[PDB]
């Protein structure tokens, strides 16, 4: 009978009603009247036409969207759509805990480009191990002026790094002179580096872990290849 | 410190720690335990913290474990039906094979 009056009611009277429907609990009904984008938004939060909620968002125009939206999709495990709000949203924090979850290099490049985007140092730092790049760690020192702790990484997992920053912070220590604060050796003296023989570099295991890097690791797994990265990985890396 | 003791290339010292702040508490941080590491134990913990078998599967599937997670998942009445990209794809690789050290210690000079 009412559906007679449908046609004559329209905007605002939508809204009320829909209002009072919301209360009757057709929510679905609800939506179909649905007249407002919040009003709308707010009853597909709870509504959940997943895609539907996407093209009511169309293009959102509203992270805060996405930020309410990404909580809601991603309870409704809806991650291959969530991930493409959340990227769309490029919300780097809640996505990084899905992507690091189940893992992946791709979304580390992104993230990596993202990674210079965040300003402070740290987080980006996590990704360039994570990645697996030194190089990419130490570049990232170099602007933030991490000059001890570059040091320990270059001379850890060596690119050497430690010879050619090592000169700089001194230098640094160097402006702030005194000898002590100078502090002076690479190969020989003071340190002996390359004359000291012990852990950060080499061809024959470097080799077999060139290879390493390519297979995945194994005790038993899925597609989700294997790396571990445990005891056993501290004696083949002894050999 | 922890940091420190990831940069040098030997791993327990961050495990006891990991521990000890584990045990105190978390919900964004257990994962500096496990990068530098293959196995997690933080993943029992973890479960919990989420527990909707999800995290548990990502996480669990490689270690031939993808199924612990399913058992729950199913047990709940699963609710996941869609993933993105996330493939264990990126390198925890790193850190000092024999030949031009960690530094655990570090020595230097005046001069």
């Amino acid at each position: 009978m009412a559906d007679k009056v449908l046609p004559t009611i329209p905007k605002e009277q939508r809204t009320r009603v829909a209002h009072f429907l919301e209360k009757q609990g057709f929510k679905q009904q609800a939506l179909t009247v649905s007249t407002d984008p919040e009003h709308r938004f707010e009853l597909a939060l709870q509504l959940g036409e997943l895609k539907i909620a996407y093209q009511l968002a169309v293009e959102a125009e509203s992270e805060q969207k996405w930020k309410q939206l990404a909580e809601l999709a991603i309870s409704k495990c809806q991650f291959s759509l969530a991930q493409e709000c959340l990227h769309h949203a490029q919300d780097y924090g809640g996505l990084l805990l899905l992507a690091t979850a189940s893992g992946n290099a791709s979304m580390v490049n992104k993230l990596a480009e993202g990674a210079e985007r965040d300003g402070k140092n740290n987080v980006a730092f996590m990704s360039y191990f994570l990645q697996g790049k030194l190089d990419a760690c130490l570049e990232l020192l170099i602007r933030t002026g991490r000059l001890p702790e570059a040091a320990f990484l270059a001379r850890t997992y060596l690119p050497s790094q430690v010879s050619r920053v090592v000169k700089l912070w001194r230098e640094n220590l160097s402006k702030v002179n005194q000898k002590a604060a100078e502090s002076l050796a690479d190969p020989t003296e003071y340190e002996n580096l390359f004359p000291g023989l012990k852990e950060a570099f080499v061809v024959e295991e470097w080799v077999k872990e060139t290879h390493a890097d390519l297979w995945p690791a194994k005790q038993y797994p899925l597609v989700t290849p294997n790396e571990e990265r445990n005891v056993m990985e501290e004696a083949k890396g002894f050999q | 410190l922890s940091f420190l003791y990831l940069i040098t290339g030997n791993l327990e010292k961050l495990r006891k720690m990991m521990k000890i702040a584990e045990i105190r508490k978390d919900m964004s941080g257990h994962y500096q335990n496990a990068l530098y590491l293959g196995d997690v134990s933080e993943r029992v913990r973890i479960l919990k913290n989420c527990g909707q078998k999800s995290l548990a599967y990502l996480s669990a599937a490689t270690h031939g474990l993808d199924e612990e997670a399913e058992s729950l998942k199913e047990t709940f009445d699963p609710e996941k039906e869609t993933i993105p990209d996330i493939d264990p794809n990126a390198k925890l690789l790193q850190p000092p094979a024999p030949i031009m050290p960690l530094d655990t210690n570090w020595p230097l000079l005046t001069v």
